[PDB]
């Protein structure tokens, strides 16, 4: 079941990346003004 | 300068580092708890396209390739989250840093200045007529010191830079400066325009184009104390560094 385990890891990275960029937009707008 | 957290366990970000990232957000954002509550677990967040790594036709002039390299770096965005997502051990062999740069292109997360230097090397190893060398700047403003680094470049005897900064004037310079001194003085003036005093410049040697090299990057081949040197000796030391690099093949 190694292909499914990689699938879960890839989904974790995808969910995290979407939150990282949403947070980055907020913090970029804060840092600017 | 100002402290920040580093993700030291690879990707996906481990649970403890992830919570630490959000705890830091709740501290410094005036709406920090509300920001997390909107974003965390949200199922309607934008999809971020994975930026395409640029590839180059042999007919494309190197300066045009560099514009594309810089555009790619910028597409990743400056990382303002408070948590650096890739750990950069500056004394690692080049081959290990190039493996990390490859992972930066696969995972496509926001980056700061040092990560961008590593990425810029990785994306210009295909340009043997381009020399690449790190330039670090230490500046001072309102009682605090600031560290910045860019990737200096030299094409056909003209100097420029690639990199990432939170300020538009402190990264990309097309390779058009006749001398290394002129390039560094342009950064010094850019710093001065946003009220930073340039204190130190640390210049590295030319970096190998072999991504499997076991050589370390030599970050501090010249370390220049700007105010101690004064204008004339500052320029002479930069001229000497430029000569030192021309002989490292
Ligand atoms: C280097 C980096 O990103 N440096 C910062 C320096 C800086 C410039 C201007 C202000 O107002 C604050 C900070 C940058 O170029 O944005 C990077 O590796 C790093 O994390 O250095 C500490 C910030």
């Amino acid at each position: 079941e190694k292909a499914k385990q990689k699938s879960a890891q890839q989904e974790l990275k995808q969910r995290q990346r979407a939150e990282i960029y949403a947070l980055n937009r907020v913090m970029t707008e804060l840092e600017q003004q | 300068g100002v402290p920040f957290f580093v993700n030291r366990g690879g990707l996906p970000v481990d649970e403890a580092t992830w919570e630490r990232m959000w705890k830091h957000v709740a501290k410094i954002h005036p709406d920090g708890e509300k920001v997390a509550q909107r974003i965390r677990g949200a199922t309607d967040l934008p999809k971020i396209p994975i930026p395409s790594v640029p590839t180059f036709q042999p007919s494309t002039p190197v300066p045009e390739r560099l514009e594309a390299v810089q555009r790619y770096i910028r597409e990743l965005q400056y990382n303002h989250t408070g948590t650096q997502f890739f750990e950069i051990k500056k004394s690692r062999p080049l081959t290990g840093l190039m493996d990390l740069a490859k992972e930066m292109t696969k995972e496509a997360l926001p980056i700061k200045c040092l990560e961008a230097v590593i990425l810029g090397i990785y994306l210009t190893n295909s340009m043997p007529t381009l020399e690449r060398f790190p330039i670090s700047f230490k500046t001072y403003f309102s009682g605090n010191y600031f560290r910045h680094i860019v990737l200096g470049v030299n094409f056909a005897g003209r100097y420029g830079a690639l990199g990432m900064s939170r300020r538009e004037d402190l990264m990309y310079k097309p390779p058009a400066f006749r001398t290394l001194s002129e390039l560094v003085l342009d950064f010094e003036a850019a710093y001065g325009r946003c009220w930073h005093v340039l204190k130190k410049v640390k210049l590295g040697q030319s970096v190998s184009h072999d991504p499997h090299s076991v050589e370390q990057i030599e970050w501090k081949h010249s370390v220049l104390d700007v105010e101690r040197l004064g204008r004339d000796d500052f320029r002479k030391e930069l001229e000497r560094h430029a000569r030192d690099m021309r002989l490292k093949i």
